């Protein structure tokens, strides 16, 4: 029910698809449980995004909340929006003892606000103990943009606060610096870990996804051994990175040899874990592609040595 | 059986023919226009050898 | 005589 | 070093040994050639390269069919690096050069000349096919079962020497 | 001689003899005559997505406005299953002078929001010219990068109205590789882009893609490694530099990329694809890169 | 070492 | 019958054995490069 607001929602809400209609539009509080029943959710889909954003009308939706519906827009669609992962450092002493969800709330609007004066900040604690900044950037010239906005998923206390690459713009520095402010650390580094799959960065930057009698096949002694070293390095159920874990080759040939390596694959680790077997690739599978979350790592910029 | 051990006459008489037919070339110790002339002449001539052969 | 299956079918085992 | 007559035949023992770097399309073509319940015993023996490491009571194989993919260049220098393995008393009759993803001819990253001229500078039969899909598989499985009973000498007026004479 | 020299010409295709096309290294073409300076510059950093286009019966370069309503009244009548249509004549986009001149096809939609592009050309294309009668006007390549849904209706205009017919031309991964050794062989300034090579690997269940991106001067000095004899690149001179590549690769991930198959080599000179999408072409040296793809089309339609 | 083999 | 049959077969496998025996004594299994 305003500018940059209405026809937000409007633009959100033709995003999320039919089937979960019902799914984000009761997380995000505004239509009640009597409200469902007015508009029939299974009918149109510009029928919907008409009758929903009139519910908003009357409702008086405000971009705080109207943000919110994008959160929880992402939430269910992480999948899209490769993600950076930034990893917070604090020195010696003792951990925050105060991560307060409504402190941290304040000491990141602040910050953010503090040179960044027109942005929409919008939090969403989610279940998991992960709050789910939501930021729309736009300098003290401008309004802020939620055409592009650069969601980031800080889990809670961790050291890692993951970032939705849009844009990288001069704001990046900011990102961190409010993130790393606001958590009460000292120092934020970009892990340089860039994945489309936030549920599976989840998982790396937190070690969290491994917790015929007549054909005679004469090679079989290199069979086993093959299934063997990709047995000791893909140990189980690896995580999809789906990103391309580039290796900015600077090794000379055998001065350097520059070279930008970009593997590309819906399921990498996956991909490579079949490749040995498929005799595409040696039995040890050159650590450099195997340690891709064992160093939580695929965007490399490897030397020689 | 015995459909069996005819089988087994048959692929050892031509196993051993084989055999015969390899020792005595590793017994024995150019033009490749004709070199595959006199490839022919025989793939010919142990043509008439056999197909005779086979007929008596 | 002949290993192959006149023993091996007979011994069968 | 592989050789034709190293070993002793069986009785209806046809020894092919498949030769190819990719190996679940070879135990495809491997589970092909044995589907149709012929008059041979068929030891199917597979391989990647042909130092074929030295192991005794291999059977006298009779056949080394050599899968080269034509979609991968690797399966061409896996196979002229294993090609410099074989007797030279082997490559008369008892060779094939098997070229799988022919036809396709989008995925080809050698030209398929390449491999008639190395089939031909070895001069042995080039049998080509698309092992990928049965319904090519399935009938170039009971070609090299009877190229396979002609190496072995089970048809009693042919032999693999005879055979070249042949698919010139 | 008028089909029987065409069925000996078949004849020595399908021989198979002795093929390793040593090629010259595609020398920089200097704007031919004409070749609109414009015009040209538009079709050059435009993804043309190749086609095989057999030999045109009973077309002529005068009745360029005829087919340009006949086609402009066919495309608005599959919409009914706001566009013009623009023959344009490109004067220039022909290897020898007996060529046929290459001609565009434009979806023109108000302002000048060319939709579709056609063009076919026909450069250094004399393996067909010889061999056809002279009713037909002999275009082999034919080149989108509108619509898919676009191509796939001019197209079959063009079958309707000229007896030609548009194989989608593939280029093999082996075309491929020697067109990314030729173009990091040419004598060019200034790189454009990097020399990348997306490369495909054979695998089931997942699809992995490789971008062996290498810097393109970088790549020059390792073609010069591999480069002995001058003024011709030779089949096993391009083997040895995509072997360079594979010893460069296997030796860093242990992952044998000669068991992959090449499906883009980006390049300064010219990126080419492998399913179609194929021709962009970066630099000015397009009559060269497009006698190779008509040399290629000649393949496909002989 | 930074396993450049 | 057989009696009579395996009694060159077995011939024949000696025969075998021999001509192996001459081949396993050549022992070249000479290699061939390309040419």
């Amino acid at each position: 029910m305003d500018e940059t607001v209405a026809e937000f929602i409007k633009r959100t809400i033709l995003k999320i698809p039919m089937n979960e209609l019902t799914t984000i539009l009761k997380a995000w509080d505004f239509l009640s449980e009597n409200q469902l029943q007015t508009v029939n959710f299974r009918q149109r889909k510009e029928s919907v995004v008409q009758h929903l954003i009139h519910l908003c009308e009357e409702k008086r939706a405000s971009i705080s909340d109207a943000a919110l519906l994008d959160i929880i827009y992402m939430q269910f669609h992480q999948h899209q929006k490769v993600w950076e992962v930034f990893q917070m450092s604090k020195g010696p002493g003792e951990d925050v003892d105060l991560f307060d969800m409504k402190q941290f709330k304040n000491s990141f609007k602040k910050i953010l606000q503090r040179a960044l004066k027109n942005v929409t900040v919008s939090f969403r604690e989610t279940e998991e103990n992960a709050v789910w900044i939501r930021i729309a950037w736009g300098t003290q010239y401008t309004k802020p943009n939620q055409y592009k906005p650069t969601y980031v998923v800080y889990y809670s206390q961790t050291p890692y606060a993951f970032t939705s690459s849009s844009m990288l713009r001069r704001n990046t520095p900011l990102l961190g610096q409010a993130l790393t402010i606001a958590s009460k650390h000292h120092q934020i580094v970009k892990m340089d870990l860039r994945s489309r799959y936030l549920d599976s960065l989840k998982a790396i930057v937190f070690k969290q996804y491994n917790q015929d009698s007549r054909i005679i096949h004469e090679n079989i002694v290199e069979k086993e051994r093959v299934q063997r070293i990709t047995q000791e390095t893909f140990g189980d159920y690896p995580q999809p990175q789906l990103e391309f874990a580039q290796y900015k080759l600077e090794t000379k040939f055998k001065e350097p040899l520059r070279c930008l390596i970009k593997f590309s694959s819906p399921h990498l680790l996956e991909a490579l874990k079949s490749l040995a077997p498929a005799g595409i690739a040696d039995a040890p599978l050159s650590p450099l592609l195997t340690c891709i979350p064992n160093k939580r790592m695929n965007y490399f910029k490897i030397r020689d040595k | 059986r015995m459909t069996l051990l005819l089988r087994l006459r048959a692929q050892t008489k031509q196993q051993l023919l084989e055999y015969k037919s390899m020792v005595d070339a590793s017994e024995e110790k150019k033009q490749i226009e004709a070199k595959i002339e006199d490839l022919e002449n025989e793939i010919e001539e142990v043509k008439v050898a056999f197909e005779i052969k086979k007929l008596a | 005589k002949s290993f192959s299956t006149l023993f091996l079918e007979t011994v069968k085992r | 070093v592989l050789r034709p007559l190293d070993k002793l035949p069986g009785l209806n023992t046809a020894t092919i040994l498949l030769v190819g770097t990719e190996d679940a399309l070879l135990q495809q073509l491997a589970d092909s050639m044995l589907k149709e319940d012929c008059a041979s015993e068929l030891k199917v023996h597979l391989a990647k390269s042909l130092p074929l490491p030295s192991s005794v009571n291999r059977p006298r194989i009779d056949l080394i069919v050599f899968v080269v993919n034509l979609h991968s260049k690797y399966s061409l220098q896996n196979t002229e690096e294993s090609l410099r393995h074989v007797d030279a008393s082997f490559f008369l009759g008892k060779v094939c050069f098997l070229a799988t993803g022919a036809g396709r001819e989008s995925h080809c990253s050698i030209h398929r000349h390449t491999v008639v001229k190395l089939a031909h500078t070895y001069q042995s039969p080039l049998l080509y096919c698309d092992l990928e899909v049965e319904g090519f598989r399935a009938t170039m499985a009971q070609r090299l079962v009877r190229v396979l009973q002609i190496c072995a000498g089970h048809v009693p007026g042919v032999s693999a020497l005879n055979l070249l004479s042949l698919l010139r | 001689t008028p089909l029987q020299k065409r069925l000996e010409s078949v004849r020595k295709q399908s021989s198979f003899i002795l093929t390793p096309p040593r090629r010259k290294i595609p020398q920089c073409s200097q704007l031919q005559e004409d070749v609109d300076p414009q015009k040209v510059a538009f079709l050059l950093h435009k993804q043309w997505t190749l086609y095989s286009l057999t030999p045109l019966y009973k077309f002529s370069y005068s009745n360029l406005k005829e087919y340009s309503r006949l086609l402009n009244a066919f495309i608005v009548a599959e919409k009914q299953k706001n566009i013009k249509v623009i023959f344009s004549t490109l004067l220039g986009m022909k290897g020898t002078q007996r060529d046929p001149e290459a001609f565009l096809v434009q979806i023109v939609s108000r302002e000048g929001k060319v939709l579709w592009t056609g063009w076919f050309c026909c450069v250094f294309g004399d393996s067909l010219l010889e061999t056809v009668s002279e009713d037909f006007t002999c275009l082999p390549l034919f080149l989108a990068n509108g619509a898919e849904s676009n191509t796939a209706i001019i197209g079959t205009w063009f079958q309707k109205t000229f007896d030609c017919y548009f194989s989608p031309l593939a280029i093999n991964a082996f075309n491929l590789s020697w067109m990314a050794a030729m173009w990091t062989a040419c004598k060019m300034d200034h790189y454009v882009a990097t020399t990348e090579f997306l490369w495909s690997v054979p695998c089931s269940p997942q699809s992995l893609d490789i971008s062996f991106a290498i810097h393109p001067e970088d790549a020059k000095a390792l073609w010069d490694s591999v480069h002995k004899t001058p003024g011709e690149v030779t089949q096993e001179e391009v083997d040895l530099f995509m072997d360079c590549l594979y010893s460069h690769f296997h030796r860093h991930f242990k992952i044998h990329l000669s068991a992959t198959r090449l499906v883009r080599v980006s390049t300064s000179v010219a990126s080419a694809h492998t399913d179609g999408k194929i021709k962009i072409l970066c630099h000015k040296y397009l009559i060269g890169v497009l006698a190779y793809l008509t040399e290629l089309a000649i393949f496909q339609i002989e | 070492e930074f396993i450049i083999d | 019958t057989e009696e009579e049959l395996i009694r060159e077969c077995e011939e024949m496998w000696k025969d075998m054995e021999e001509c192996q025996n001459k081949l396993s004594l050549i022992g070249t299994e000479t290699l061939t490069d390309s040419n």
